[PDB]
């Protein structure tokens, strides 16, 4: 409900421009924690 | 990751390291990569400046080395964009260098 975003519109009201000029170029492994490409059946796809 | 610049010094020191790594050390943390090329080619040479002295059997240890610090001293030079202080400071460390050290003055002035 609304009644939480007591909390939430005190933080959507700060304005930024030195964040967007600034790209980390941290990385990350990002392999490890997606689906690879495979066939699955139509059965278990409409079953979830 | 200010601090990042303390091992600059650790990693120079050392002999055998690839260009491309300490490219991309410099670019992850936003440092500089000219400096941090030209002080390497510094301690490069000053090392086997440094290397000298111990004994008369130095000359045998340093001539070996220094072809190796010729080849890979030329493959950066390329690789800065700036580098009117490093030949500054090279002419400096020439004039600082020993009459007697002529191999010295062969890698500096194909350097510069």
């Amino acid at each position: 409900d609304e009644d939480n975003k007591l909390e939430v519109q005190k933080v959507s009201n700060t304005q930024y421009h030195e964040v967007m000029n600034l790209e980390p170029e941290n990385t990350l492994d990002q392999h490890s924690f997606s689906l690879p490409t495979c066939r699955i059946s139509e059965s278990v796809k409409k079953l979830m | 990751f200010l601090t990042k610049k303390d091992l600059i010094k650790a990693l120079v020191e050392n002999i055998d390291m690839d260009t491309s790594l300490i490219l991309e050390y410099c670019s992850t943390f936003q440092l500089d990569c000219d400096a941090v090329l030209q002080l390497f080619i510094e301690t490069l040479l000053h090392n086997t400046n440094a290397g000298q002295g111990q004994g008369d059997a130095s000359m045998d240890s340093a001539k070996r080395r220094h072809p190796k610090l010729l080849a890979k001293a030329l493959e950066m030079v390329p690789l800065l964009t700036s580098t009117k202080d490093l030949v500054i400071s090279l002419s400096g460390i020439l004039h600082k260098l020993d009459p007697y050290d002529y191999e010295m003055i062969e890698v500096v002035l194909k350097v510069i």
